[PDB]
DNA sequence: TATAATGGGAGCTGTCACGGATGCA
DNA sequence: TGCATCCGTGAGCCAAG
């Protein structure tokens, strides 16, 4: 439902080394499917660094307990020679289809 | 994916380079890369070789120009609000006829703008382009008279501008006579003045039954020819003195100056044709030895005279052949006005040579080039032939650029345009596509230059044909103009070959446009392709061959329309056009040689080639259009990759793959839906946004400046008065919003303080002051704020100041900051969907997907298109390409089906069959029997007469599926559809009217200086228009107090609307009307006429409606 | 009859035909002004030629250049050329010409006018409604209702005043 | 008084002159550098109007206070300044001209 | 007709 | 085959028609009176007689000694609303009108 | 021609011109009278064209500056190969002359532009019907001084009715201008002192209720 | 303020239908 | 009295520009 990349400030943007645009790299964390273990968790923020000649995949976020990435081979970023990633992408538990231009977080 | 690809025809040529007609006219007219000694005498050379020599002792001569360097390049032209052009500079000297003084220099005559690569200018700042003219091509005509049914007028027509029209009729009354300037009198007159006499045209046009007669007048051939000259200059110009000199100088003016008159090369080619005679130069006479030698005149009533004989071998001119009609590319128009300029810098180069010290002259100090500088910013900025650029998708820049217009200065108005102009001439075919075309007032005068097609050297449409001799096809391509095309028989590019030979006993061809069985013995040519008679919009179109003309049209002309999608798809069927066109449209990049791809990034390719030299392309990336779509290229190759010469490295904006991506692949439903889908509205599933489906990225510029005032300084800053940090939030120090911010209707995107005046405060305003204890600041907030219904995240900020460097602004104008907001633009309610075969229609409705009709594997449908949409309209093309989508969903393959060389219906069904077993033994082997509800429905379906009686489930569902339909859920109960559905995939795209820019409302706002009444359109936070026509709305209604609102307290009664405003904020009802002050302004406009408009009561007796203010 | 005669030209009042500073401070003005200011100079050059006893061949000319002054201002294109400000091709606006036709004060400002109050989009089929009923956009609402919302929003607490609520739409 | 008719007749040279406020003397619009009317020209306040409600001028005069009231110093009544749409101007001819409506409107009532 | 034509011809009187 | 909105303006506008029909100004009776180069239609009353010269392949709705009213057509062809005005008077003239306009 | 005079108002400008030269003519140094009317005939012309080309009248001095500026520009741009920056043409005009000044001087040159000024390709728009009257009060604005001085006076009847006529007298509610302390003092029979005392417990009771009902507070901004 | 200088240039064009005033035989 | 000819006037609405 959120995510902050280092040196992005809005998400019409490129970052040097990434051959993906941020507007298809979260086209692609939409699709991540994320499951929590513990009943009772309403919210996970994933950390991801990356760098180097690379093809980013789910399984590259760090791992978090009570939380599995159940399509790890899902492709991310495509980085190349000094290229480097930093997310913190946020995962909320909710129902139904709710826009950003809805929630805002 | 597989891509399958029916037809049958090969095709010997490739579609010529698109924008051909844009660039090589202007680089024709340029001559830029020729060395000036090598140029021809055409284009702004010229001009220059027609202005120069200037005369009158001084002389100045013109040797050659030359052509700078860019100052800038395109892109940071776009981004200063400049212009891309060229220095102009040309060598002139002068030269003193007694003293034989040459001083010699090279004068600066200011810039000349520069056509881009893709064809496009660079005008202050935004692209525009330069539509070609259509017009009737100059020469010698023969049109019957209209009145007299035996008699017939010739015309002599030169190039616009660049002399009179001539009409040579035969009178009522026998004699010959010539009109000119609007002047009829006997050519007897002139002929004379050519030195002819009455021997050599007696023999000459004595054959001709008794006409010759009516050119006999003895009074004429009793003088001189220099008597003949003035008797026709004092019937030319009465009163003035028909002195010896000025006579021969205004006839030599009118009839063999060079450089006054000039049919075209055309023209001259023309007349030289049809009367059978050769030209000279390009007048209609010389000036030799002393005397006045005939060119044309002579030839052009011989001519006359046999056509009203009745001589065989002489006919009427169909002046709509389009071998009489020919196009000014950009590089004529251009030039045109290039000579213009010229002509006004040679009367400044006269003027300063009469006066001032004819020793110390320069040809610096005799040139003003401001003349001609400013006929070309003409040309540019005003013309009605210079359009802001579309480049909504890259295709609409394409179709732009081969536009042919019929308007424009030198053509016709809109008054003048009758019928068989906009007419589809027969010679149309292969040249002016018949569809494209706007629907309305500009129908038929506004055209698209054919796909094929190219503009020859004198202006003519050409269209290419494969010659046939003795029944071969030849791969020889001869390009015809429409007289050349009039001499053969020419078969049909589909008939049959076997081999290079026709097999085919009987053919089917075109002699001058008549259809024509013929035996392949008959048979000179043959067409390129189907391709060759649309336009490429047209060509863009599957099966074009099943749609009427009428949707065909508007089909072409909406695809100009589509916004370029963020996950645009090239379409599951296409044409084989849609490849060519994103590589001419200069959308994508391609490899420039063979190479090894060495860095890949979102904002550059670099790729080492065979030389081991190392090539940085840079992509444009989140660029605004001229509309405000995105233009932006993503890299389509990755790090390693061996690409050859020409292979794709980036696609550009609607682009997927280097195919032309104008929408998107939807699964539809042809069905009703709830009237949800009531007369041409449409239904689409939630899914279409949750999968970010028809999302398209745009971007507006805001623009403010801080200028100089008699008050004080204008100046950007964060120290607003009387505003709160909450409004404050997302500025800068210096008072421009931040890169990154989300800005709504109301926010601030760049401060500003203007100095107040004269603010002589009203009595209330001290008092106020004094209870609150706080000064009145000097300045006032005049922030750039967001407009109603405008918003997104600011992307970039441009500031300009006075003082720094590179910077230079408008006279007065301290500081310009521009901000660009982007926004991601889902499809919504009201947003306008329209497929290639005209159907169009507005989304009205997004159910939730549950609701969507589902086929029985659980898989709901895109969008439901309402079938009343299709038998009135007649473009069945969708059904079948809803079909063939159909197979391609299951097989899971695009298609290629060119224009009457498409795939046929048994094929299509072929390929039905494949996915039927693709979609049914699949469930077969996951262990399920036909449904119950299938059961049902194939019930409906053999009383429908759609399946057959006795076969099985199996058996009957595929004959459906065969026929395009398949048993459909109704999400909602889960009973099944009564009947089978036609459910299919089909190419749907999100036109640029969206209505996001649409919606608008005013309670109260801004009014104009002399009516009072409310300003129009959005942008100006206007009023709507309530017209004569509304008026009478409410007038037969009787709604006469409803009426009277909108004549009084809605607008322009001022006391009114004040009261009534006042009124509804304090819940009193609304005050009684007064005068309307547009009619206040309607008395005074009539005084001002000498006319005494005067109000008057009952008794006769003056009311004043100015309330005493205007009399003493 | 006589009074078919003009001895006193009357003169539009300003603001009726204006000199307008734009958002630029650059100045925007109609033609009249310039009709008039030629008709103001042949006037005056022609009494100065009166005064000085010019002959009849100047006095003349200058008669028929003041008729045709008066002739482009009252009906300019009537007859003979029609006056265009320099360096442009474009006929200067006359009084008969802000009268008469399609874009004249009467079918343009008076027969019909812009109104407040008043809105436009786009129309969607909507097949719930009652006949009597039609959907609306909140917006376009708020909108077109703005000073009974004013009113409305004041009757009830969400503002203190009409201008505290209508700064909270802003 | 409730407007039941309109009438619409030619205007004498004394009516015009009657609905003037001044005869508009010069040629000239504002002053270039101080974006005023210039005096005895198309814009002056002195015939048409104060631009500003209630202010004449020059200066001395800028309250309703004082309505109806000349100035002396510049001439400008202190009105509204809405009368700027309202009152009429007037020029004075050396030779008298047709009033080409009735010239050119064939048949010529003139003529 | 032409108020130039009218005053060139009055000219070419004198 | 039809005449459309522009016949409908030739109405409104009470235009004389390009192919109008000539109409008897009076009562009276039809004697043809053919040349193999030249052909009229004379109307004879009791002591009135009027002479209608048309060109030669226009068509007539006249049997030859008919008895015919004033303003009756004896072309077909449209009839000029100002001839049947001033031949049948006012109530004539609205039927016509109204009865072509409804035919459009 | 072309500089702002139709041909004919130039004939009669010369024609001026030529009366001039006769009255001020000599026979007897026995020149033709061409070359002395030639003189004045331009002077005139010259003087028309500087005095009536404007539709704002630039004083003749002023003109002739503005044209110095302009082929001063010209040499400027045929030397440089393109225009000169406002730093270029301070220079080539000489001492006295800064940037600044160029700019205020080509300001000042601009000339107005036609309200009848054509937009789009068709008939049916103006320029300036995009032109806002910013003149005319809006209706906001005006019902925003009823409802201000309708609370204006719902404030000052809380006062005693001589404080609320002392305030009225001396910020100009009453009579449109302002009143020195003497003359309310003369007004209501009591000293300068005591009128400015009055006054000041006026205005310390406004503050007072405006304290305790907020309700004058949204007008003031 | 003085050599002599002495009559202009750009037309610009693919309608059409009507009504009502001038122009002829 | 009858025609041909000539000049002037008109040629859909709204929207954005
Ligand atoms: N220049 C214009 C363009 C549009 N309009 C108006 O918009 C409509 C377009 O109809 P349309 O032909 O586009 C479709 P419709 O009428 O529903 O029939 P169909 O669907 O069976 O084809 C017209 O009928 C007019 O009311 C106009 O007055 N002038
Ligand atoms: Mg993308
Ligand atoms: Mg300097
Ligand atoms: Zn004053």
């Amino acid at each position: 439902t959120s995510v902050y990349i280092e040196d992005v400030l809005h998400e019409f943007s490129t970052i040097p080394g990434v051959k993906e645009d941020v507007v298809e790299i979260i086209l692609n964390l939409k699709e991540l499917v994320v499951r929590f273990l513990n009943p009772s968790l309403q919210t996970v923020t994933l950390l991801l660094k990356a760098e180097g000649p690379k093809e980013v995949k789910a399984r590259d976020f760090l791992p978090v307990a009570d939380v599995e990435i159940m399509n790890p081979d899902l492709h991310i970023a495509t980085l190349e020679e000094g290229g480097r990633l930093n997310m913190e992408v946020r995962v909320d538990r909710g129902v139904g289809y709710v826009p950003a231009e809805k929630h805002g977080i | 994916m597989e891509i399958k690809r029916f037809g049958r025809i090969r095709e010997v040529i490739p579609l010529p380079p698109l924008t051909e007609i844009q660039v090589e006219s202007y680089r024709r007219a340029l001559q830029a890369d020729v060395p000036p000694e090598k140029r021809e005498n055409v284009g702004i050379q010229a001009a220059f070789r027609e202005t120069f020599p200037i005369e009158e002792g001084l002389v100045l001569d013109f040797l050659e120009y030359r052509l700078g360097e860019p100052p800038f390049p395109q892109d940071e032209c776009r981004e200063k609000d400049l212009t891309y052009q060229a220095p102009l500079y040309a060598r002139l000297q002068l030269i003193h006829k007694d003293t034989g003084l040459i001083k010699e220099d090279e004068v600066f005559l200011g810039h000349i703008p520069l056509m881009t690569e893709d064809g496009s200018f660079i005008i202050n700042g935004a692209d525009r382009v330069i539509v070609s003219q259509i017009h009737r091509s100059p020469g010698v005509y023969f049109t019957p008279d209209p009145a007299r049914p035996g008699r017939y007028i010739a015309s002599i027509i030169p190039l616009p501008k660049r002399g009179p029209w001539i009409d040579l009729e035969v009178e009522p009354n026998g004699v010959v006579s010539m009109k000119v300037n609007k002047r009829k009198f006997p050519l007897v007159l002139l002929l004379r003045v050519l030195g002819y006499d009455q021997e050599t045209l007696a023999r000459e046009l004595g054959a001709y039954g008794e006409l010759v007669q009516g050119l006999m007048d003895e009074s004429v051939f009793a003088m001189r020819p220099e008597e003949a000259l003035i008797r026709l200059f004092t019937l030319l110009r009465p009163g003035d003195p028909p002195k010896r000199d000025k006579a021969v100088a205004y006839v030599y003016g009118l009839i063999a100056d060079p450089r006054r008159y000039d049919l075209g090369e055309a023209g001259r080619y023309k007349a030289e044709e049809k009367l059978g005679i050769r030209l000279s130069g390009r007048t209609l006479a010389r000036f030799e030895d002393g005397e006045f030698k005939d060119e044309v005149f002579l030839p052009t009533l011989r001519y006359l005279f046999a056509l009203t004989a009745g001589v065989p071998g002489h006919e009427v001119d169909d002046i709509d052949h389009l071998g009489n009609r020919r196009i000014r590319t950009v590089g004529e128009l251009m030039t045109d006005q290039f000579r213009v300029g010229l002509a006004r810098l040679a009367r400044g180069v006269r003027e300063r040579m009469l006066m001032g010290s004819e020793d110390s002259l320069t040809p610096a100090k005799l040139v003003n080039s401001r003349p001609l500088e400013a006929a070309i910013r003409e040309f540019f900025s005003r013309s009605q032939l210079s359009q802001f650029k579309d480049e909504t998708n890259p295709l609409s820049s394409l179709r732009h650029k081969r536009r042919i217009s019929a308007l424009g200065p030198g053509g016709l108005t809109r008054e003048r345009a009758g019928f068989d102009v906009r007419d589809v001439h027969r010679t149309h075919y292969g040249r002016i596509c018949p569809v494209e075309t706007p629907e309305g007032a500009n129908i038929g005068l506004i055209t698209s230059l054919a796909a094929y097609a190219r503009v020859d050297e004198l202006g003519f449409i050409r269209t290419p044909y494969r010659r046939v001799v003795g029944g071969v096809v030849t791969d020889e391509v001869v390009y015809m103009t429409a007289t050349e095309e009039d001499r053969y028989t020419i078969a049909q590019a589909n008939t049959p070959l076997e081999g290079n030979r026709i097999a085919a006993e009987r053919v089917v061809a075109r002699r001058k446009g008549e259809p024509v069985i013929v035996s392949p013995e008959e048979v000179e040519f043959m067409d390129v392709s189907p391709k060759q008679v649309f336009s490429v919009n047209t060509n863009l179109i599957p099966f074009l061959e099943h749609d009427d003309a009428n949707r065909a049209l508007m089909g072409s002309n909406m695809q100009t329309q589509a916004v370029p999608l963020i996950r645009a798809q090239a379409p599951v069927v296409m044409t084989g056009l849609e490849e060519r066109v994103v590589r001419d449209s200069l959308a994508a990049l391609y490899a420039e040689e063979d190479g090894e791809v060495a860095k890949v990034d979102g904002n550059r390719i670099v790729v080492r080639y065979e030389d081991g030299r190392l090539v940085e392309y840079p992509l444009r990336r989140f660029y605004r259009s001229n509309q405000g779509t995105a233009l932006d290229q993503r890299p389509r190759v990755v790090v390693g990759q061996r690409v050859r010469k020409g292979d794709l490295l980036a696609d550009g904006p609607a682009s997927e793959n280097g195919f032309l991506a104008l929408g998107q692949n939807v699964l539809v439903a042809i069905m009703p839906f709830d009237g949800y889908n009531f007369e041409d509205a449409i239904v689409i599933s939630e899914e279409l946004l949750k999968r970010d489906f028809y999302t398209s990225i745009h971007i507006e510029r805001y623009e403010i400046e801080a200028r100089d005032t008699k008050l004080g300084p204008e100046r950007i800053t964060r120290d607003i008065p009387h505003l709160s940090e909450a409004a404050l939030r997302d500025l800068d120090e210096e008072g421009v919003v931040r890169i990154g911010a989300e800005v709504k209707p109301g926010d601030i995107l760049v401060g500003r303080t203007s100095f107040k005046g004269e603010s002589e405060p009203t009595p209330e305003e001290r008092l106020l002051r004094s209870i609150f204890g706080e000064k009145a600041r000097d300045v006032k907030d005049t922030s750039l704020r967001v407009p109603p219904g405008e918003g997104g995240i600011v992307v970039r900020t441009v500031r300009l100041r006075r003082g720094d460097p590179g910077v230079e602004l408008k006279p007065g104008v301290r500081e310009v900051v521009r901000v660009y907001v982007a926004q991601k633009r889902k499809l919504q309610v009201g947003d306008k969907l329209a497929n290639r075969h005209g159907n169009k229609g507005v989304v009205a409705k997004i159910l939730p997907v549950e609701d969507m009709p589902h086929l029985p594997d659980g898989t709901p449908v895109d969008v439901i298109l309402n079938p009343l949409g299709v038998p009135s309209r007649m473009n069945l093309g969708q059904i079948l390409e809803t079909h063939l989508g159909l197979a391609g969903y299951f097989l899971g393959q695009r298609y290629i089906s060119p224009i009457f060389d498409g795939a046929k219906e048994p094929e299509i069904k072929e390929l039905l069959a494949q996915a039927f077993e693709v979609y049914f033994g699949k469930r077969k082997g996951e262990g399920f029997g036909v449904d119950k509800r299938e059961v049902e429905v194939l019930r409906r379906a053999e009383k429908l007469g759609l399946v057959t009686p006795g076969k099985t489930p199996e058996e009957q569902l595929k004959e459906l599926f065969l026929q395009g339909k398949v048993v459909l859920y109704d999400g909602r109960t889960g009973e099944p559809i009564e009947g089978p559905i036609v459910v299919g995939q089909m190419f749907i795209m999100k036109l640029y009217h969206m209505v996001e820019d649409k919606m608008h409302a005013r309670s109260t706002g801004p009014y104009s200086l002399i009516t009072q009444q409310p300003l129009g359109g959005k942008a100006q936070f206007g009023g709507q228009r309530f017209g004569e026509m509304e008026v009478w709305a409410l007038e037969a209604y009787g709604a006469a107090h409803t009426l009277q609102e909108m004549l009084t307290l809605k607008s322009d009664d001022i006391e009114g609307r004040n009261a009534a405003y006042e009124a509804i904020i304090k819940g009193e009802d609304v005050p009684e009307p007064s005068v309307p002050e547009s009619f206040r302004v309607l008395v005074k406009e009539l005084q001002a006429l000498a006319l005494d408009v005067q109000t008057l009561d009952e008794k006769d007796n003056p009311v004043d409606i100015f309330e005493g203010l205007a009399s003493k | 009859p006589e009074w078919m005669i003009l001895e006193a030209v009357p003169v539009l009042p300003p603001d009726l035909r204006p000199m307008v500073q734009v958002d630029g401070g650059r100045f925007a003005t109609s033609d009249l002004n310039d009709l008039y200011r030629r008709l103001i100079n042949r006037n005056n050059r022609l009494k100065k030629l009166l005064a000085q006893g010019a002959p009849e061949i100047i006095i003349r000319n200058e008669k028929r250049m003041l008729q045709e002054a008066v002739d482009a201002l009252l009906d300019n294109g009537r007859r003979g050329a029609p006056v265009t400000n320099p360096g442009s091709d474009r006929p200067l606006r006359s009084l008969t010409d802000i009268l008469s036709g399609k874009q004249g004060r009467f079918r343009q400002n008076l027969l019909g006018k812009r109104v407040d109050y008043s809105g436009r989009s786009v129309i969607v089929v909507g097949p719930q409604l009652k006949l009597h009923q039609c959907g609306l956009p909140k917006r376009m609402a708020l909108e077109l209702f703005k000073p009974f919302l004013l009113k409305k929003m004041e009757e009830k607490g969400i503002a203190p005043n009409v201008k505290a609520a209508r700064r909270m739409l802003e | 008084k409730e407007v039941r008719k309109v009438r619409i007749a030619l205007a004498s040279p004394e009516k015009i002159r009657s609905w003037s406020y001044g005869e508009v003397e010069k040629p000239e619009t504002i002053n270039y550098r101080t974006l005023k009317p210039e005096r005895d020209g198309l814009f002056d306040e002195r015939i048409f109007g104060p631009i500003k409600d209630y202010e004449c001028a020059c200066g001395k005069y800028k309250r309703q206070r004082f309505e109806g009231k000349v100035c002396e110093r510049c001439g400008v009544e202190v009105t509204k300044s809405i009368v700027r749409r309202y009152r009429m101007g007037h020029i004075e001819l050396a030779t008298p001209a047709a009033h080409i409506w009735f010239v050119k409107d064939v048949p010529s009532k003139i003529g | 007709s032409d108020p130039v034509r009218q005053y060139l011809h009055e000219i070419g009187q004198v | 085959i039809t005449q459309g909105l522009p016949r409908v303006i030739e109405l409104f506008e009470a235009r004389r028609p390009k192919a109008k029909a000539v109409i008897s100004e009076i009562d009276g009776v039809v004697r043809i009176e053919e040349t193999e180069e030249k052909l009229s239609v004379f109307v004879e009353s009791e002591g009135f007689s009027k002479e209608y010269k048309l060109p030669k392949e226009a068509r007539l709705l006249v049997k030859d000694g008919d008895y015919v009213e004033a303003g009756q057509p004896l072309t077909r062809g449209a009839i000029d609303p100002h001839q049947l005005l001033e031949a049948k008077g006012p109530e004539a003239v609205e039927r016509y009108l109204v009865e072509e306009i409804q035919k459009v | 021609t072309g500089r702002g005079l139709s041909f004919l108002d130039l004939i009669q400008e010369g024609n001026q011109g030529l009366i001039r030269a006769v009255e001020k003519f000599e026979y007897k140094r026995r020149f033709k009278f061409s070359t002395y009317a030639t003189w004045w005939i331009r002077q005139a012309i010259n003087r028309a064209i500087a005095d009536q080309a404007r539709t704002i009248r630039i004083p003749v001095h002023m003109v002739e500056t503005i044209n110095k500026l302009s082929r001063t520009a010209r040499q400027l741009q045929q030397e440089l190969g393109r225009e000169p920056t406002y730093e270029e043409i301070a220079e080539a005009m000489g001492p006295g002359w800064d940037a600044k000044r160029v700019e205020e001087t080509l300001k000042i040159a601009q000339e107005p532009v036609s309200l009848e000024t054509p937009i789009g390709d068709e008939k049916d728009s103006f320029y300036g019907d995009f032109i806002p009257d910013e003149h005319l009060p809006s209706p906001v604005d005006a019902a925003t001084q009823s409802l201000l001085s309708e609370e204006l006076e719902k404030a000052l009847s809380k006062l005693s009715e001589r404080e609320a006529m002392v305030l009225k007298l001396r910020k100009g509610l009453i009579d449109g201008r302002e009143h020195t302390l003497e003359e309310v003092g003369a007004f209501f029979g009591v000293t300068r002192e005591r009128i400015r005392q009055i006054e000041n417990k006026a205005l310390r009771k406004l503050k007072y209720h405006e304290s305790r009902t907020r309700k004058l507070r949204d007008f003031l901004d």
